[PDB]
């Protein structure tokens, strides 16, 4: 059995990308599920795709770029297995909804970087125990759920900087003993102890860890909201 | 018939340490010569010095050179010919000058008995006081109409009596003392029947078009010598060429009667040192011009198509052993650069200059050095970079970068911290292993677009982008990919930034549409890129004219056509098998057909009547 490309795909720059992918002629073409088992990456960063519906039905997908598009919802995502990279950079999603990652077990790099997220749904990352490159920079992240990054032990590479966070749950870091790169910087950080106490004590004592916009050890690059000041700087005393 | 050869020189009036050094030097090229492909320079010999060796040669192609020597005899008495393919002073084939010294003593005996053409170039004749003889010599006979204005003939003899010319030479010219030296005449004193020289007076001893000193006959192959070429006994215009034309299978074909022009010899194999050149000749080395290519068997000398490839270290190493960046000292040593083996480091010291290690600022123009690079061994690390230039410029060429080394081990492409808004690396295809890091530029945007994979060479590779300019930004400035640019990325605004064409390309540039039916020149498409089609295709207005590069692919041809291929003109002179050359016309269709045999000079149509 075969049937039509746009059938499966509803929207006409993914049904495009699609036939480029399979070399075919034309979105009418129809194809055999063989010839969808075929796809093992799809590189469609702006591409003005609106929705991937239609993505499910490709089981075998490794390498998914999806960055610079018009998506909001990703839940056609889920089921997606074999999925190791996956960029969603410059989109249009405000919310994720739960357990949209729990399949994801073999991810090792996510990229959400410049969307318009506010929150984190509860224990969003905890299925992703193989990451090691997570990108969350340019949103509009509000606040972080406790325990958000517990389970990424193999993560090298965390970035938070341009974000509205004030204040971090404490011992957030703390199980992220392979991290290599964190950014923090451009962030209105609440330096009011006792609040800044754990945040301040973990660039201390990490402060190999934290970079600049250059990629650099800096780890005066989080700064003190008001004051301007390097958060590490600040003592907030028993 | 084939002779000794020996390579010549060109040292002039360069001196090889000792007078003894010298001679012993000169003696090693000119021993058992008989041709001298290049320049004949005997220098700064000495009195009682056996200069016996000379008497062997017979023909040198280049310029004779007799400079400095006081030496009392230089026996070059079978000397024939100097072609003259290369001038001392731009000028002269032959030049003798200030063989004296302050010891009152000089060179008295010159016996070129036989000197008897010079094809190309004049003569100097200088403060050779100690001579004589020579000015007896009549230089009309030897040398060409053309040159005998650019002769600078000073003859002083002060230093010592010399002989008369024994009577029995003509007009009293001799080279020296004995009737073997009287000059011998083959070209003023005959009949004006022959154009060539002549062996008599009479208008029967005229010889060949092609022989150059003189005769034993006036067949081609009673030469003594030849003007142009010999090929095994015979003198020719030119050697029987390499190629020759099949009217049959209409293309050229390899004919094995042809042969390589090694000299003024005509010759089936080069030597071995040798290659063979675009004109077709056997020569020692190919020009920097260019490279050595073996095709077809033969090992031809091909030209560059940029610039030859060079290999230089990059920072640290060898050169640039202990230094931190390209700098104003070291940023010369890159010059003609094609490949680093290493590692590049432009960082902020460049500019500042550094004093502690004595460096100045760095000319930001200079930096265009680099714009000969194409290949990087290890990694590429720019940390600084002119605030006034959008891209990173000198990287244009730039195809691959290798990353087997890396900075702290990781990274093979470190862009920072700069005031760029595009990266513009065109020309880049892969990173073969090693990350990337382009971080902290402000102003940077187009980043993000770029498929980074499609350069990767190795699996576990990454990119990072971080903290460059907002994407909400540098879309809404409308510092976009251009339309025409593949959803693989672009180093910047221009359809020449694509990584891959949405449709098709043409040069470096991209789409939108290859020329087919409207066409400034027209074209084909194969791979997706846009090609000429062959100049002789008329184009068509209601469909396609090309389909393939050649003027078989062709639709309509525009002229005349010549089996399958359609041409300007119809071959009309062009050489074919057993030494004949080949005469076709156009029919009234504008077909071209072959002329009867005996149609040699030519054709109108076929057979004769043809021919009248
Ligand atoms: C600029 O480049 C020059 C040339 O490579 C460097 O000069 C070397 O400096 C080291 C360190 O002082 C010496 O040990 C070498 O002997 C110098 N070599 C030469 C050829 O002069 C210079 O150090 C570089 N400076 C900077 C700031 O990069
Ligand atoms: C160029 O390619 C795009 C994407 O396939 C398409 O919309 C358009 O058909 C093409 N334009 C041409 C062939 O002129
Ligand atoms: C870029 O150059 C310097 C160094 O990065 C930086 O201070 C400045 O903001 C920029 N200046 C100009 C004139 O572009």
């Amino acid at each position: 059995v075969s049937t039509p490309i746009k059938q499966i795909f509803p929207d006409d720059a993914f049904a495009e990308t699609i036939k480029a992918n399979l070399k075919k002629k034309s979105v009418t073409d129809a194809v055999t599920q063989n010839e969808l088992n075929s796809i093992d990456q799809i590189i469609a960063n702006n591409s003005d795709i609106k929705s991937v519906q239609g993505i499910q039905y490709l089981p075998n997908v490794r390498y998914l770029a999806l960055g610079g598009n018009k998506l909001h919802d990703i839940s056609a995502l889920k089921e997606l297995t074999n999925l190791t990279y996956l960029m969603l950079h410059y989109n249009q999603l405000q919310i994720l909804p739960n357990g949209v990652f729990d399949k994801l077990t073999n991810l090792k790099e996510l990229y959400l970087s410049e969307n318009q997220l506010q929150s984190l749904p509860d224990g969003v990352f905890d299925k992703l125990t193989n990451l090691t490159e997570l990108d969350l920079a340019r949103n509009q992240l509000q606040s972080l759920p406790k325990g958000v990054f517990d389970k990424l032990t193999q993560l090298k590479d965390l970035r938070l900087y341009q974000n509205q966070l004030k204040s971090v749950p404490d011992g957030v870091f703390d199980r992220l003993t392979s991290l290599q790169y964190i950014w923090l910087h451009d962030n209105p950080w609440d330096c009011t102890c006792p609040g800044i106490r754990y945040l301040s004590e973990w660039i201390n004592k990490h402060s190999g860890v934290v970079r600049n916009s250059a990629g650099s050890v800096a780890p005066d690059s989080a700064k003190c909201s008001g004051s301007g000041k390097p958060v590490r700087s600040i003592i907030c005393p028993t | 018939e084939e002779k000794k050869v020996c390579q010549g020189t060109s040292n002039k009036l360069t001196q090889l340490g000792t007078f003894e050094d010298h001679f012993l030097s000169l003696q090693r090229m000119f021993n058992n010569c008989e041709v001298v492909l290049g320049n004949l320079e005997i220098t700064y010999v000495q009195r009682n010095y056996d200069l016996s060796f000379l008497k062997t040669i017979q023909e040198v192609a280049g310029y004779v050179l007799i400079a400095l020597n006081t030496v009392e005899r230089i026996p070059l008495e079978n000397l024939q010919i100097i072609r003259g393919n290369m001038y001392y002073e731009n000028s002269y084939a032959l030049a003798v000058l200030s063989n004296y010294d302050a010891n009152k003593t000089g060179l008295k005996e010159l016996p070129m008995r036989n000197l008897q053409e010079i094809l190309h170039g004049a003569v100097r004749f200088s403060n050779n006081p100690a001579l004589c003889n020579v000015e007896s010599i009549q230089w009309r006979d030897i040398v060409s109409s053309d040159f005998l204005s650019n002769m600078s003939m000073d003859f002083q003899n002060h230093l010592g009596s010399c002989q008369k010319c024994d009577p029995s030479c003509p007009n009293g010219s001799c080279w020296g003392a004995g009737e073997e030296n009287c000059q011998k005449l083959t070209k003023i004193i005959c009949a004006q029947q022959c154009s060539g020289r002549c062996r008599g007076k009479s208008p029967s001893d005229c010889c060949h078009n092609q022989c150059a000193a003189g005769c034993t006959g006036p067949r081609e192959s009673d030469c003594l010598v030849c003007r142009k070429f010999r090929d095994e006994a015979t003198c020719k215009d030119t050697c029987p060429p390499l190629m020759l034309y099949n009217p049959t299978t209409y293309q050229m074909d390899v004919n094995p009667e042809g042969k390589y022009s090694f000299g003024a010899t005509c010759v089936k194999k080069c030597p071995r040192n040798y290659v063979v050149t675009d004109h077709g000749s056997c020569v020692r080395a190919c020009g920097a011009d260019s490279y050595e290519m073996e095709e077809d068997g033969v090992r031809k000398c091909k030209k560059c198509e940029g610039p030859c490839r060079k290999v230089c270290n990059g920072i640290g190493i060898g050169e640039f052993k202990d230094s931190l960046s390209i700098n104003a000292t070291n940023i010369k040593h890159f010059k003609n650069c094609t490949s680093i083996s290493g590692d590049l480091h432009i960082l902020p010291v460049a500019f500042r200059g550094d004093s502690f290690t004595h460096t100045p600022p760095l000319d930001p123009q200079e930096l265009d050095i680099l714009k000969t690079v194409k290949e990087i061994t290890g990694f590429l690390l720019i940390q600084a970079w002119p605030e006034n230039r959008t891209d990173l410029h000198a990287f244009e060429n730039l195809e691959i970068i290798r990353g087997r080394t890396k900075q702290h081990g990781q990274f093979s492409l470190a862009v920072v911290s700069l005031n760029i808004t595009s990266l513009g690396l065109r020309s880049l295809k892969e990173i073969s292993d090693g990350d990337v890091i382009i971080s902290g530029n402000k102003n940077l945007c187009y980043a993000n677009t770029i498929n980074w994979k499609k350069l990767f060479g190795t699996s576990g590779q990454k990119t990072k982008i971080i903290s460059n300019r907002g994407e909400n930004s540098c879309k809404a400035t409308g510092q976009v990919c251009h339309a025409l640019c593949s959803p693989e990325g672009c180093w910047g605004p221009e359809p020449r930034d694509c990584v891959s064409c949405r449709n098709v390309s043409r040069g470096r540039e991209c789409v939108d549409k290859c020329n087919l039916l409207e066409g400034e020149p027209r074209e084909f498409v194969e791979n997706s890129e846009c090609i000429q089609c062959h100049p002789e295709c008329l184009p068509q207005a209601m469909n396609i004219t090309c389909t393939g590069r050649g003027p078989d692919n062709c639709i309509q041809c525009a002229h005349y056509i010549d089996g399958p291929h359609c041409v300007k003109t119809c071959p009309a002179g062009v050489m074919g098998e057993n030494n004949t050359l080949v005469w076709k016309y156009a029919d009234a269709g504008h077909v071209c057909h072959l002329c009867h045999p005996n149609c040699t000079y030519g054709c109108t149509g076929p057979g004769l009547e043809g021919c009248p």
